[PDB]
C-alpha cells in the first residue's frame, strides 16, 4: 500500500548523483543507522570481517563494549567481564559452550551468555565491593563443590541418587553466563521420556531446577569471602566460622526459574532454617490447589483457558477418571491450605543449603502428587465409567483421595501422607462390612515408581477386579 | 547486494559516490544477468519438457516397430 | 519470468536508492523490511533462473534427440 | 434405590445440600420420616470411613437435622454407635453435631418417640 506511493515518488526519482553530491556537501559541512544494521546482521553472508561486525552488533545490543585488534581477536570489555574470542583475572576457560554456539550459527545464544554475565555483575556497589561481592559467590562455589564430592566420596551413587536423596544435588558448575545449577528433583514420569538411562551427560533441563547466585538486597548482611571448608568431617561437612567476612549490602540467593508454590507451614518452616525472612512484603494468600493448577496447566500453554472449576478429566487406558481436587476444604486450623509462590529464596552461609533443598525437594514431591490431577484431557459428561474421585486436604503434607468401592457401595478413602522425597506411606479407609481392596504397601509400591495419583487408583482398582 | 548498501549506510556513518556508482554498474550486471535465455513460466518449460519426451518415446517405439516388423517374410 | 525478475531489479534499485536518499537527507523501518522482503524474493528468484536455464539445456539436448529421430523416420 | 446409592450419587455429582434433600425426596416417594429408613445411620458410615469427615456427607447431616428430616433420636443412637475413639477429628465433628439439637431436644411426636428421646439420652 504505502509501497506503491513509495514506487510512485519512485518514478519521480526516475523523472541521485546531486543527493550523493549534497551528502558530500555535508560531510564538508546516528541511532537509525545503527538500528537498520542489527535489523541486516541477520542478512550478512558468513566472512571473518563480517562475523566480526556482527559480533560488534552483538556488543551494541546487550550494552557491552566491543574492541578489535585484528580480525581474529575481539574483545568484550566492561568492569569485571573482560573475555575475548580468537577484571581481577586470568581469562579463565576455554569453554566449549561459546565455542561450540559460536562454530555453528547460533549467535542469539551468546547474546543470552552476555545477558547472563551482565546479570553477574550489575550489583548495585561503586564497582570495589563488587569484586568481592563476586569473591564471595566463587567461595560459596568452592563450598558447594565440596559438599558434592563428599557425597561422592561417601557413597558411589548414581546421578539419580545424586538428584533425588543427597546432598546439594546433582551440581552443574557455572561455564560462562549459565550460573551454578542445583538439581534437587526429577519426577518418575518426568525422569522418563515416551525410558531413560541416566549417565553423567544429564540434560540441564531435565528436572526441576535451582539457580545459585548473589543479588543486591535491601539490607546488610555478612558473608564469607574465603572457602569456608577447610577442614571436612569425613562424612559430612563441617564449617569454620565466620570472621573472613564482610557486610555486603547483599544475600545469596536460589533463583528457581518457574515459581514453586508453596504452603504457610513451608514458609515457617523456611526462615526457621535460613534466619532471612522470605516474603520482604507479605504477599496475597491464596488456595495451594488453585497455585498447583495455575503451575501445571502453565507447564503447557494454549490461548484457551481450561475454565475447570476444579473438576478435571483423565483419559486412561482400561479406566476413565474425574477428579474434584476440592480447595477451601478446612484444615483442623479452620483455613484452607494457603500458599504462595516463591522464586527466590536468600541464605546467608552454604551450610543452609542441605537443609534447605530437603524442605524443597518435600515440597515439590508434594506438589507432583497434587500435579498428576491437573490435565487437559476433556472427555466431558461420558456416561461410561467416570469413576469420580476426589482429593482433599486433611493436614499439611497428608492428603485423601476419595472413591466409591469398585465391588460394594460404601466410600474408600487412600490417605496418603509425603514423608520425604521418594517415601510416601500410604493407608486404605474402608467399611468395616467391605471387600479387601489392596494392602497398604502395594499402595506404596505403585506411589514411590510412578508419582502420580490415576496410576495407582487403576492400580488399586485393577487387583480389586483380579480378585 | 545488500552488503554494499550496508558499506554505503557505514560510509555516511564515517562521512561515498564511487560505491554508490558501483551499485549502478552492479545493476547494470543485474541486466546481464537477466540476458540468458529463459522467459516463460516454470509451468510452461515443465509443459514443454513433458512434451518433448513423450515425442522421443513415442518416435523410438514407431522406429523399433519398424525395426522388429518384416512386411515380407 | 523475465518481466517479473526485471520489474523486481528496478523496484529494488530505486526503492533502496529512495532508501539511501533519505538517510543522506537527514544526515523509515517499514520501507526498510519490505526492502528485505523484495531482496530476499529476488534472490529466491535468482535461483529459479539458474534452475531454468538448467531446464533449457535440458531441453536443448532433448530437441537434438528430436531432430535426429526425425530425420531417421524420414 | 439404597440409601446408600442416593448418599453416593449426592457425592458423586456435587448436590448442594438443598439439591440432595430434593432429589432425595424424589427418590424415595414415601418418606417414612426418614427414620424408619435410617437416614442418620448412612450419612454418618459415609461420613465416618476417612480419619477426617468428608464436609459433603456432614452438610448433608447438618442440614437434614436443621431442618427437621431426621427426629434427634435417630441421630443421638447414630452418634452412639460410633466409637472406634481413635480419631479425634470424627469425634469433634460428632460433637459439634450434638452441639446443634443439645439444649434443644424437642421432641413433637407421639409418646414412643420421646421414650426414644429418653433412651436415646
Amino acid at each position: 500500500l504505502s509501497k506503491m506511493s513509495s514506487l510512485l515518488e519512485r518514478l519521480h526519482a526516475k523523472f541521485w548523483s546531486e543527493t550523493i553530491k549534497l551528502v558530500r556537501q555535508v560531510m564538508e559541512k546516528q541511532h537509525l543507522v545503527s538500528c537498520l544494521e542489527t535489523l541486516q546482521k541477520a542478512l550478512k553472508v558468513t566472512s571473518l570481517p563480517a562475523m566480526t561486525d556482527r559480533l560488534e552488533s552483538i556488543a551494541r545490543q546487550n550494552g557491552l563494549g566491543s574492541h578489535l585488534s585484528a580480525s581474529g581477536t575481539e574483545c568484550y570489555i566492561t568492569s569485571d567481564m573482560f573475555y575475548v574470542e580468537v577484571h581481577h583475572g586470568e581469562n579463565p576457560v576455554s569453554c566449549p559452550e561459546l565455542v561450540q554456539q559460536l562454530r555453528e550459527k547460533n549467535f542469539d545464544e551468546f547474546s543470552k551468555h552476555l545477558k547472563g554475565l551482565v546479570n553477574l555483575y550489575n550489583l548495585p556497589g561503586d564497582n570495589k565491593l563488587k569484586t568481592k561481592m563476586y569473591l564471595a559467590l566463587q567461595s560459596l562455589e568452592q563450598d558447594l563443590s565440596k559438599m558434592a564430592i563428599m557425597y561422592w566420596k561417601a557413597t558411589n551413587a548414581g546421578p539419580l541418587d545424586k538428584i533425588l536423596h543427597g546432598s546439594v544435588g546433582y551440581l552443574t558448575p557455572r561455564s560462562g553466563g549459565h550460573l551454578m545449577n542445583l538439581k534437587y528433583y526429577v519426577s518418575p514420569s518426568d525422569l522418563l521420556d515416551d525410558i531413560i538411562l541416566h549417565e553423567n551427560n544429564v540434560s540441564r533441563s531435565l528436572g526441576m531446577n535451582a539457580s545459585v547466585t548473589i543479588e543486591g538486597t535491601s539490607a546488610v548482611y555478612k558473608l564469607p569471602i574465603a572457602p569456608l571448608i577447610m577442614g571436612s568431617h569425613p562424612v559430612d561437612n563441617k564449617w569454620t566460622p565466620s570472621f573472613n567476612s564482610v557486610d555486603l549490602p547483599a544475600c545469596f540467593f536460589l533463583k528457581f526459574p518457574q515459581p514453586i508454590p508453596v504452603s504457610r507451614a513451608f514458609v515457617q518452616k523456611l526462615q526457621n532454617c535460613t534466619g532471612i525472612p522470605l516474603f520482604e512484603t507479605q504477599p496475597t494468600y491464596a488456595p495451594l490447589y488453585e497455585l498447583i493448577t495455575q503451575f501445571e496447566l502453565s507447564k503447557d500453554p494454549d490461548p484457551i483457558p481450561l475454565n475447570h472449576n476444579m473438576r478435571f478429566y483423565a483419559a486412561l487406558p482400561g479406566q476413565q477418571h474425574c477428579y474434584f481436587l476440592n480447595k477451601d476444604a478446612p484444615l483442623p486450623d479452620g483455613r484452607s491450605l494457603q500458599g504462595t509462590l516463591v522464586s527466590k529464596i536468600t541464605f546467608q552461609h552454604p551450610g543452609r543449603v542441605p537443609l534447605i533443598l530437603n524442605l524443597i525437594r518435600h515440597q515439590v514431591a508434594y506438589n507432583t502428587l497434587i500435579g498428576s490431577c491437573v490435565k487437559r484431557t476433556i472427555l466431558k459428561e461420558d456416561s461410561p465409567g467416570l469413576l469420580q474421585f476426589e482429593v482433599c486436604p486433611l493436614s499439611e503434607s497428608r492428603f485423601s483421595v476419595s472413591f466409591q468401592h469398585p465391588v460394594n457401595d460404601s466410600l474408600v478413602c487412600v490417605v496418603m501422607d509425603v514423608q520425604d522425597s521418594t517415601h510416601v506411606s500410604c493407608k486404605l479407609y474402608k467399611g468395616l462390612s467391605d471387600a479387601l481392596i489392596c494392602t497398604d504397601d502395594f499402595i506404596a509400591k505403585v506411589v514411590q515408581r510412578c508419582m502420580s495419583i490415576p496410576v495407582t487408583m487403576r492400580a488399586i482398582r485393577r487387583k480389586a477386579e483380579t480378585i | 547486494f545488500l552488503p554494499l548498501v550496508h558499506n554505503i549506510i557505514k560510509c555516511m556513518d564515517k562521512d561515498q559516490d564511487l560505491n554508490a556508482l558501483k551499485s549502478k554498474f552492479q545493476e547494470m550486471r543485474k541486466l546481464i544477468s537477466t540476458m540468458p535465455g529463459i522467459h516463460l513460466s516454470p509451468e510452461q518449460q515443465q509443459q514443454q519438457l513433458q512434451s518433448l519426451r513423450e515425442q522421443v518415446r513415442t518416435k523410438n517405439e514407431l522406429l523399433q516397430k519398424y525395426k522388429s516388423l518384416c512386411m515380407f517374410e | 519470468t523475465r518481466e517479473r525478475l526485471l520489474s523486481a531489479l528496478e523496484d529494488l534499485e530505486v526503492l533502496s536508492r529512495e532508501l539511501i536518499e533519505m538517510l543522506a537527507i537527514s544526515r523509515e523501518n517499514q520501507v526498510l523490511e519490505l526492502l528485505i522482503h523484495r531482496d530476499g524474493e529476488f534472490q529466491e528468484l535468482m535461483k529459479l533462473a539458474l534452475n531454468q536455464g538448467k531446464i533449457h539445456h535440458e531441453m536443448q539436448v532433448l530437441e537434438k534427440e528430436v531432430e535426429k529421430r526425425d530425420s531417421d523416420i524420414q | 434405590v439404597n440409601l446408600k446409592q442416593a448418599i453416593l450419587q449426592a457425592w458423586k455429582e456435587r448436590w448442594s445440600d438443598y439439591q440432595w434433600a430434593i432429589n432425595m425426596k424424589k427418590f424415595f416417594p414415601k418418606g417414612a420420616t426418614w427414620d424408619i429408613l435410617n437416614l442418620a445411620d448412612a450419612l454418618l458410615e459415609q461420613a465416618m470411613i476417612g480419619p477426617s469427615p468428608n464436609p459433603l456427607i456432614l452438610s448433608y447431616l447438618k442440614y437434614a437435622i436443621s431442618s427437621q428430616m431426621v427426629s434427634y433420636s435417630s441421630v443421638l443412637t447414630a452418634i452412639s454407635k460410633f466409637d472406634d475413639f481413635s480419631r479425634d477429628l470424627c469425634v469433634q465433628a460428632l460433637l459439634d453435631i450434638m452441639d446443634m439439637f443439645c439444649d434443644r431436644l424437642s421432641c413433637h411426636g407421639k409418646a414412643e418417640e420421646c421414650i426414644g428421646l429418653c433412651r436415646a439420652l
